[PDB]
Formats: C-alpha cells, structure tokens, sequence
RNA sequence: CCCCGAGAGGGGGUUUUUUUUUUUUUUUUU
C-alpha cells in the first residue's frame, strides 16, 4: 500500500461491530520539547474530551521581513474519534483569527509561533460534534501561549450553547470570535449570556491554573 | 567464505563495485566528495548520502532501515573531518536478494557493507580502516553456528545476525564491531561463541578483500 | 538540482562534428549500439547493455485481488524509479521530472497500454484472485537511451520470466513449487521494441521556422553527450508486424514530417533485428537450462 | 467486384522479375518457382476444385524432398472485402449430392485459385527433407508458383501405380509419396492415432433417367491413404509454425 | 466492433460531418484582462478551454532564475466535470497531465522568444472547462492564441489538430466517440509549414497509413492556423481602431 | 560597458476508466 508506513494486508477489512455543568481538568508545562504546553480535560453527560496543546516559538521565518510575528495553529486527529480534515482546517482558520487577536505579536520580528492542538481522546459516549471542543481548544491554546511565556492582552476563553460558540476577552465586554453551526432562531441573546457564564468559569480555572500550579 | 567482487564497474560514478555472496548479489556506486545540499551541509564533516534500493518493488520502510544500519558501519569508516561542508553519495542497488526477503534481510545487509566498502575504496575516500561483514545463523535442532549460512537454512533457523567488524594493522587487528545485529532467541554462551567464530571469518574475509582490491586498482597505478 | 556543465568549445565541437558527418564513439546517424543481453539464474531476471549503457530489469508477481471494474484482468506494473547510481544528475526519488514522467510515459505506452502482456491469462478465479505482475527497471549506468534500453529490459523480462505453476479446486488455489512442477511462461501479444531519435539544428531557430531547404540533423540513439546537446527528441516504438505502437515528439525542434516518417521506417529495420536477436537469445538460454537439467538429472 | 478485373484469363506471369508484373505485385519476387517440379493432384472424378497437390524427388543425399502444394486463396480474398466477408460468414462450403454450395465464387475456387492441371497456379508450398524412414529433417514454408502435371483421379492415379508398365520420372514419385504414406501412417498409429470409421453410402443417381435408383459404397484406395497422410504432415508442420509466431492468436 | 455508423457509406460521421471537415472553431481574444497580460477562450466543438498567460515578470524565488531566458510554465487543470461522467479524484498530479504540461513547454521553448525576455517568468495557466476528443490540438491553440494576446514575441502560429483513422479511413478532428472507437493522431504544425512541432500517436497505427494521416492532419492545421489568423486580425482591427 | 563629481575619486554591469445476439459424432479428398 504505502510506502512509508506499515498498513498491513489489502484484502483486510476494519472491524465493525453490531448492536455541575462540566468537569475540568487543567495542567501546563509537561512537554519539554516545546516552549509551552497544556492538558485539558472535560467530561460531561455523555461526552468527555482529552486534548493537548503544543506551543512551539518563537522560532525562525526565513523568508524576507515582518515587523510582527506569525501564528499557525494545526489541529490532528487523536486516537478514538475521528473529523474531517476540511473540518480541523476550518476550525484551524477560526482558531487563527482569535488569537491574532490576542497575541502581541509586535513584539516577535520575524518569527513563528506555531501552535499544535492534538485531539487526543475524545470519547463519544451516546450509546458536527466539533462545535463542543473548540471552547476546550482555546482553552489549552491559551495556557499553552501563557506557559510558553507568549504575551497576550487578555485571556481569551470561550463557551459553547446551542450548536453556537463564541469566545470572549476584556471580562467578557467585546468578541473575539463567532461561530454558529445549526441551532434555532433568534437565540443570540441566550447564547452569549451561557458562553460568557462559561467564558467566566475558564477563566477563573486558567488563571488559577497559572499561578497556583 | 568463496565470495566474489569486481571493481570500478561503472563510468559515471567516482566509485563503484559489485559484490556477490552465494545468491546474493548488489552493486553499489558512491560519488564524493561533491558539493552538497544546503540541508545536508554539515560544517566541520562530510555528509554522507545513503540509498538502498531492493530487488523487487519500490524502497519501502525496510529498506529505511537497511541504510540505518549500513549508516552506522560506514559513518566511522571514512575520515569525515577531511572534507567539511561537503558531500557524499552512496548508492546500493541490490540485484539478488539470495533469500526470503519476506522473512529475512540478513545476506543482504552484509553484502551491501562490503560492497559500499569496496565502492568507497574505489573512490578514493578518506578511510580510517578496513571493514568486513558477514551473516550468520543458528539453526532449530542442531543449533550449530553457521557462517554466511544459505536460503534454506535460513527457513529453518532460529536466530539470525550481522557482524561487520573494524581491522587494522594489515587486517589482524580488530579496532572495533561496528555493527552486531542479533534477532531471534538466543542465549550469552551462543553470543560470544558466535563473536568468536565471527572474527575468525571476518578476518578471513578481510584477507580476501585486500587481495581483491589489489589486484584491480594496482594495474591502474604506476611502478 | 545537480547541473552538468558544457562548455562552449565541446557544444560546438560536437555540432560541427555532425556537420562533418561524424559522432564520437564512431557510430553512424543511423547506427544504433549493439544490444548485449544477459539472463540471470532466476527467471526475469535481465541485464541489458547498450554501449556504456547499463539497465537491469527484474520481473516478479503475486496473489493478489483484481480491481473490481475488471474482475477477469489481472494486475501489471512498471517501475523506473532513477537513482544518484546512474550519475549525480539525478536525484533520487525524483518521479517528477520532465525526463523522468517522460521516459515513465513512453515504456507504459509502449507496454501497458499497448497490450505486450496477455492480462487476460493473469487472472485465477475471475474477481476473486489474479496474478500481479511487477517490472522494475533498474537503472545502473547511464549514457543516453534509457527509453530504448527499459523497453528491451522489460521485454526481454517478460518473455523470460516464469509464473509457479496452479491448480484450483473451486476458490481454493494450490500453489505449486518449481520443486514440484515447472513453472508456467507469460503470455505476449507482440514485443514493443522503442528507438529514439536525437534532432540537432546545424544553424538558427530562424532558418528553422522560416528556412527554405531543410538541414536538421537526426541521429539515432544518442549517447550521454549527444543528449545533453540535442535540440529535440523522437521515441517511435513499432513490432514484427509492421505496426507503430506509439509515437511521441513531446515538443523541441520543428521537424519535417517525411523526415520524421523516414525515422520510422528506419526504426523498423533496427526493431526487427533487435526482434530476432531477443528471440535467439531466449532459445539459447534455454537450451541451456536444459542441457544443465540433464547433466543433473544424469549426475543423480 | 472484388474479383480480378482479368477474369478467366487471368494468368501467373511467365517471368517472377518481370517490371510490369514486379510493378502490380511487389510482393512477386518472394513467390519462389517450383514450375520444374512435377506436381499432381488425387481428387475425385468430378472435382473441379482443388486444393492439394503433391510431388516428390529423391535427393542425392539419399534423402526423399516431400512437396505439399495448397492453392494460395490468400492472394486473391483481402481482409476488409465484401469478398472476404461473405467468405468468413460461410465459413465453409458445404457438399451434396444434388447441387455444392460454394463459399468463394467460381471464377476463384473452380479456376484462378483451383491447382488445375497444365497452368501456372499460385500456391502456398510446403516442402520437407525427409529420409526413407519418413523422419523429418528440416521443413520450409514457401509461396510459390506451379504447374500440375496431370489431375489424377482416385482409381486413375491408383492404377497407375500398380500398371507397373509406365515407369516415367512423375509415376515413380508417386510410388514414393505411398511408400513414404506406409511410413507415416505406420508411425501415427504407434504414436497413438486413432483409426475410427463411417464410409457413408454413395447416391449413384441413374444418369439414364432422372429419379436416383442405385446406393452404393465408397471404397478406399491406397491413394486416399497417401493424400490423408500428406494432408496430415502438412496441417501439422504449418501449426507448429504459426504457433511459433503467433502464440496468441494461432488458429 | 462499433454498433454504430462512425463513417455511413454516405460518407457522413454521427455528428453529420464528412471526413474531411474541422469541427465549429470560434477563438477569442482578452477574455481576462484583468487576471493576466494575454488570455484566449477557446472553442472547438464541445471543447472549453481558458488559457492564461502571465508575464514576463518577477520569479517568486531567485534561485528559479535565469539570466539568459525566461522561465518558461505550463498547468493545465483538467476539471472534474470536464466529462459526462465526473472524475472522483484530480488529475493535477496525474502522470498524463505531467507529460502535457511538458510536452507544451517543449514546445513553446523553441518558439517564444525567451532570449529576450532574461530573469523573467512566464506562466502559462490553463483551465479545462469541457472535453470532447481533440483536447491536445485544442490546448496548442489556446496557448498560442493566448501568447500573442500578452505580446510576447514568438517565431510562428503552431496550430494543433487531431486525425483517427477508422480502419481505411481518415477523419478529421475527431470528437470523443470517434477517439473510442479508433486511434487517433495528434500533430502540432508550426505555421504554414510542413514541419511538425509535436506528433503524438498513442494507439496502434499501421506504418503504412501513417504517412496518408500526417497528410490530413498537416493540411487540417493549417485552416486552423488560418481561423486563428482571420480572428485575430479581426481582433486587431476593432481595436487599432478605436 | 553604464551612472555620478571644477581636479584619473566613487557607484553599478542584476543568482487500470465509454470492450460482451447464449444451443446435440474423429480424420482425408470432395
Ligand atoms: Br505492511
Ligand atoms: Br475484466
Ligand atoms: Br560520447
Ligand atoms: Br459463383
Ligand atoms: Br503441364
Ligand atoms: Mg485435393
């Protein structure tokens, strides 16, 4: 088959069978490899979720000049559940916009901060579902840019309601990001006031993650 | 131990040879010192470029790692530190694999060092030594230690092993095991009983080796 | 990548040279090298050689499962994946190359396409289990004519090479060994058989578009140097049967359609006795296994 | 129309390098000439049509030289013709006792192509080198042109061979073609050859009056034996041949 | 064995044409001013095609620089739904559209003049919008309509045409039903000449006829060469007039 | 060679894809 892995036999065929509010768990600075890193974890009703961030910068761009620095943020599949690349790709574009947002870039000249979110373990326990980890994702990336010692304006953290996702900065007075999959209609004015009970609740776990830890 | 290699084969190479053990045949062709890719440079040493291609098919991950190993036979070979920011290819093309390549790769991993050995003197690259390699195998029920054993007796083996071994002083000393590759059960007393045995045709190959290299570079040089 | 540097002098040397009706290896414009071809112990297993030229050829298949739009087909393919043994000026892996997609394209045309291997007789048990025949060309030593060189190795191959013997009993497949019964031959339609063609422009590109009495210069089977000097190149692959299997002037120099036709039915004489000289040497080798056999057969 | 535009006056021409003949048919100067060998043909007494013709010469190296003359239908039927389609759609030509469907036309296969005797004929031979012992040594596949000496019948050609009062160069070859047959079906039936049998009965309609009235048999002469072995020889050695050249698509 | 009548004993083809008749060639010039320096789309028959030409300009990366000529590239992006039936994967990478994009370059390179145009590039990008047999010839045109367009400065014409040859019989232009059912010939003529810039012959063709279909094919090009001409002098006078 | 300066100074000459009307005796000459 390939030529650069080990795939096995052809003719094989995949097995398939027949028939509070939220828990969190956070953790930094475990991935001597990089210059930041974060642990999330969350479990709730019939779904948890186990992802890792991974800061790498500010590291070297050769390619002519900028007066600030570059983000790149890359999603990959975990273990178990699995998401189109196309989807990862457009949560990647939407991961970017907020933290350029963010980020203080003015003060990395030519250099690249890329960060890695690996979707580890996310467990689907029901006996576009990538709407309920981007409040998670943003979580870990935020930690991460702190832990890496990447300054930023404000911590960035972020709720989800509804199908609806949006994430706050400044105590939740402005937006630095939208996102809207599926839901109802004229359900704005609920969802901001759910994510930013959420936004709040990160936030406070975060910092108290920062310093205590 | 009747092993066979000719010399400087091919014209647009700066080295080249071809060995053959048995059935197990590879040609080999090394070009260097050349100007290298900006990735490849290395300051102070020379970069070597390590390619095997296999008898059948496309270069897979098994072939990967027989450059791996042969990599670490060849990188303490040659005198690096002669030619700093600079290159050297190092091509093996195996035409036989002379056993089951399904389940083996030993004959041809040994006939790719001494090839690449043979092509790299051919070059005229800095050497700090001489090397040898042979493969080796211990069988089910009689479970003697057989030197360069053949297909057949690979089938019914229980371990298999590559030893190359460093010689100096006009091949009787040996300066150094370059490589040791053991797979399969085995116990201490098998181990040193095989290094033993090894040296001994090692040293004998060497032997071989130096005859054949004399006999084809010396016409080409000057009384 | 890694250039090869000519110099002026050698560029005009060359092509003043032809000018004069000569080239430097003391060929003819319509001479090609003498084809020298060896077989191995195994079956496919081939070595040809043109001049300096070294191509090694090695045929090889394997049960495996037909595709499903063609369940009586069995499955055929053909590598030439280049490598830094055959000079510095390829780099290896690269499947990419204008040559190389080229040279990759002429071969899969000229076999493949063409229909040399009976992929009907590959098949086991129709949409279940077929043959999967493998050609890799190994390119060892290069000095021009690597097109004409694979598609002889990978004839050459095939005609020799050999598939283990089978019998089926409904799905069940018994494979049996050369120790048991002897192996089966492989079935060829007819045998492709490539010459290419080198065109050198002696003047202008101006005298070329718009010049009334033609002089382009053609020679066939350029070696290295010839090569790298050319202004345009013509692969023309024909048969016994008096038939062109394909035909490919990608681009290069604006050449006169009778001289083009002229280059086939030159090429036709040349693939004729190249035909003829496979054919020998096949009988020869085996006519020499067998005259083995019987030594052995009378020694035991 | 896909006929010759001569018609029945078509003709082999006299010189193989002639320009004019060389000029229509490049293809002429691979014809080779065997218009000195003496050639005949056994078919039935009303055979119009005919297909083989044999000869036979003994070399001076002891050696007998074997010919099998078949008429060259080829050189007239071009794949693509309506001429060849029809021919191909027949497949065969089938027999009767009343009338005989032909699958090619006339003017073809009852003159031009047919090995008539007394004319040029074009024909595909077969010649063979063979010792006394009806082993063959060497054969050669060869378009020639000919000229049958004489059109024999069954009875005709058998009592000839038994007269023993004409002894002349062609009788004398034809006592060779059965000796050398002797041999042949000999061998075959060693080798394994079957020897199966239904000599159906011959209507000899009253040609005094109209309406059929006598059944009879048909007997085989030794001369049926000498051209079914020869027939044999030739449709085998050509098998081997195209075979040999065609592994794929050999009929 | 073809059911159907590819060449009617009234010499007439399934789409009504005779053997010897081009298919409906309409060119067009400055189609996307906007999105490059010359642009031609091209017509012929069912066939669809957007060519792009852009540059001379700036390389994006100086090692790809010659100080000799311009640097000259071809892609040709053979769309999805360019057939009736939709191609599930690209053909961007596809070894066959490989050898076109070269095959093109090969043979522009020995007619643009890119002596003149030194550490510059020009890149040739072509869109595939419908397929209907002739594709080759139909990308020559185009290319060629498209380079004039930008003004850069090339020898000649090289007009590209395509000739089956059904058994016996020769037809021109062939569309993709004839392509099935026989072996086609693809030329590429430069100019008014008898000098072949491309010759692409793909599946078995008798030597004999070969000869006969490189004579229809050159006399075919040649009208092509002559509509290109008439279209762009048409072009040329509604422009230089203002 | 080209640009610059009242005084032979300086700057440049570019880096795998449009392929499927299915039926009951050997051999030879007809
Ligand atoms: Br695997
Ligand atoms: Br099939
Ligand atoms: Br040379
Ligand atoms: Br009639
Ligand atoms: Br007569
Ligand atoms: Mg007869």
């Amino acid at each position: 088959q390939d030529r650069r892995r080990l795939l096995g036999p052809a003719a094989a065929k995949p097995m398939a069978f027949s028939n509070s509010e939220q828990e969190l768990s956070l953790h930094t600075g475990f991935i001597e490899n990089c210059n930041g890193s974060a642990l999330v974890e969350a479990r709730s009703l019939g779904h948890q979720t186990s992802l890792i961030s991974a800061v790498y910068g500010p590291r070297s761009i050769r390619g002519s000049f900028t007066s600030q620095g570059t983000i790149s943020i890359q999603l990959k599949n975990g273990l178990l559940e699995k998401y189109n690349t196309n989807e990862l790709k457009e949560v990647s574009s939407f991961l970017m916009g907020i933290f350029n947002s963010v980020v203080n870039l003015s003060r990395y000249p030519k250099s690249g901060i890329d960060i890695f979110v690996y979707l580890t373990y996310d467990k689907d326990l029901t006996n576009s579902q990538i709407s309920s980890l981007i409040p998670h994702c943003i979580t870990s990336i935020t930690l991460a840019l702190a832990d890496a010692g990447i300054e930023l304006v404000d911590m960035a953290g972020a709720g989800e309601a509804n199908g609806t996702v949006v994430s706050f900065i400044k105590n939740g007075e402005e937006i630095v990001g939208f996102w809207k999959d599926d839901g109802d209609d004229e359900d704005l004015l609920e969802c901001l006031d759910r994510c930013k009970e959420q936004y709040n609740r990160y936030r406070d776990l975060m910092i108290s993650c920062l310093m205590n830890q | 131990m009747s092993v066979q290699a000719e010399i400087g084969i091919l014209d647009h190479v700066d080295g080249s040879s071809e060995f053959v053990s048995q059935d197990t045949k590879v040609i080999c062709s090394v070009t260097g010192p050349i100007e290298p890719k900006a990735r490849q440079e290395l300051p102070t040493q020379l970069a070597l470029e390590i390619i095997v291609r296999p008898a059948k098919g496309v270069a897979t991950t098994r072939e990967k790692v027989l450059e791996d190993k042969l990599r670490a036979v060849l990188t303490p070979l040659i005198t690096r530190h002669c030619y700093p920011r600079q290159l050297c290819q190092i091509t093996c093309q195996i035409l036989e694999s002379g056993e089951d390549e399904a389940e083996f790769s030993l004959r041809e991993l040994s006939c790719c060092i001494n090839a690449a050995f043979l092509a790299l003197v051919d070059a005229g690259i800095a050497l700090n030594s001489m090397c040898a390699s042979i493969p080796i195998a211990i069988i089910k029920d009689t479970s003697d230690i057989i030197v360069d054993p053949t297909a057949e007796q690979l089938k019914i083996s229980l371990s298999v092993h590559t030893l190359a071994l460093e010689f100096v002083n006009g091949g009787k000393v040996v300066k150094n095991v370059l490589l040791l590759d053991s797979n399969g059960d085995f116990n201490e007393d098998q181990l040193f009983s095989l290094l033993e045995l090894g040296e001994q045709k090692c040293q004998e190959l060497v032997t071989n080796i130096r005859r054949i290299i004399q006999d084809n570079i010396s016409p080409r040089l000057v009384v | 990548a890694k250039d090869i540097e000519i110099s002026a002098s050698e560029s005009k040397f060359i092509l003043e040279a032809l000018r004069q009706n000569y080239r430097l290896d003391g060929r003819s414009f319509d001479q090609f090298r003498d084809v020298e071809i060896t077989f191995g112990k195994e079956f496919g297993d081939v070595s040809v050689k043109m001049g300096n030229t070294k191509v090694h050829c090695r045929i090889s298949c394997q049960i495996a499962q037909p595709y499903e739009d063609r369940p009586f087909e069995g499955l055929f393919v053909i590598s030439t994946e280049i490598s830094p043994m055959a000079g510095s000026q390829f780099e290896n892996g690269n499947i990419t190359g204008e040559d190389e997609v080229l040279c990759s394209r002429i071969i899969e045309k000229s076999v493949r396409r063409s229909g040399a291997l009976d992929v009907e007789g590959l098949c086991i048990v129709a949409g279940s289990k077929c043959w999967a025949v493998r050609a890799d060309v190994h390119f060892l030593d290069c000095d021009g004519g690597f097109i004409d060189a694979s598609c002889i190795a990978v004839m050459a191959g095939l005609m020799h090479f050999k598939k283990p013997d089978i019998t089926v009993h409904g799905e069940q497949i018994i494979v049996h060994p050369v120790n048991e019964r002897e192996p089966v031959p492989l079935g060829i339609l007819h045998i492709p058989i490539c010459v290419t063609f080198s065109f050198f422009n002696p003047q202008d590109t101006e005298e070329n578009i718009k010049g009334e009495t033609n002089s382009e210069i053609s020679i066939i089977d350029a070696t290295l140097k010839e090569e790298l000097l050319r202004d345009g190149v013509l692969t023309v692959t024909l048969n016994k049967n008096r038939e062109v299997v394909q035909v490919s002037k990608a681009g290069g120099l604006p050449m006169d359609a009778l001289t083009l036709m002229k280059c086939c039915h030159e090429a036709y004489s040349i693939i004729e006795k190249i035909t003829d000289q496979i054919l020998q040497l096949l009988k020869e080798d085996s006519e020499k296994r067998n005259k083995y056999a019987a030594m052995l057969t009378s020694e035991n | 129309e896909c006929l010759p535009a001569e018609g029945h006056d078509w003709k082999a021409p006299t010189k193989l390098d002639d320009p004019e003949a060389v000029s229509k048919d490049p293809l002429l100067t691979k014809r080779k000439d065997l218009r000195d060998k003496l050639i005949c043909s056994i078919d039935p007494p009303g055979c119009v049509d005919i297909n083989d013709a044999l000869h036979a010469k003994k070399l001076p190296n002891g050696n007998w030289e074997v010919g099998v003359h078949i008429a060259d239908v080829t050189h007239f039927v071009k794949p693509g013709t309506a001429l060849d389609a029809e021919g191909a759609a027949r497949g065969t030509s089938v027999y009767l006792v009343d009338k005989r469907i032909d699958m090619l036309p006339m003017l073809l296969g009852t003159d031009l192509c047919s090995l008539k005797p007394y004319v040029d004929r074009f024909a595909f031979s077969v010649i063979w080198e063979l010792d006394d012992s009806a082993n063959i040594v060497n054969v050669n596949f060869m378009k020639s042109v000919i000229r049958s000496r004489e059109a024999f019948s069954y009875e005709q050609a058998q009592l000839r061979i038994d007269d023993k009062t004409q002894n002349d160069e062609l009788t004398m070859g034809m006592r060779a073609l059965l000796k050398l047959s002797v041999k042949l079906k000999q061998k075959r039936l060693e080798a394994g050859a079957l020897n199966l049998a239904s000599p159906e009965v011959k209507v000899h309609m009253d040609s005094e009056t109209s309406d059929p009235n006598e059944v009879e048999i048909k007997k085989l002469l030794a001369t049926n034996s000498l051209v079914e072995e020869f027939m044999l020889l030739a449709n085998i050695s050509v098998a081997r041949k195209i075979y040999d050249a065609f592994p794929q698509t050999a009929m | 064995m073809s059911r159907l009548e590819i060449y009617s004993p009234e010499g007439l083809r399934l789409d009504g044409r005779r053997w010897n008749e081009l298919r409906r060639f309409e060119s067009s010039i400055n189609t996307h001013p906007h999105a490059a320096d010359g642009s031609s789309y091209m017509e012929q028959g069912n066939n669809k095609i957007i060519t792009l030409v852009k540059g001379p300009k700036e390389p994006r990366l100086k090692s790809q620089m010659d100080t000799s000529k311009a640097l000259l590239n071809v892609s040709v992006n053979i769309t999805k739904f360019s057939k009736f039936e939709r191609s599930k994967s690209s053909h961007k990478n596809e070894r066959r559209v490989l050898e076109i994009q070269t095959s093109l370059v090969r043979m522009f390179e020995k007619n643009v003049m890119l002596n003149i145009y030194p550490r510059t590039v020009i890149d040739i990008e072509i869109h595939v919008l419908e397929q209907d047999g002739g594709i080759m010839g139909s990308l020559i045109n185009g290319i060629t309509l498209a380079l004039i367009d930008a003004g850069i400065s090339m020898f000649d014409y090289i007009s590209g045409i395509s000739v089956g040859l059904y058994d016996t019989t020769p037809l021109l232009d062939t569309n993709s039903l004839e392509e099935n059912a026989m072996s086609t010939v693809t030329l590429g003529v430069v100019g008014k000449s008898e000098k072949l810039s491309l010759l692409l012959v793909e599946d078995k063709i008798p030597l004999d006829r070969l000869e006969n279909v490189l004579a229809i094919g050159i006399a075919g090009a040649h009208r092509v060469r002559d509509l290109m001409d008439e279209e762009l002098r048409k072009h040329a006078q509604k422009r230089v007039s203002n």
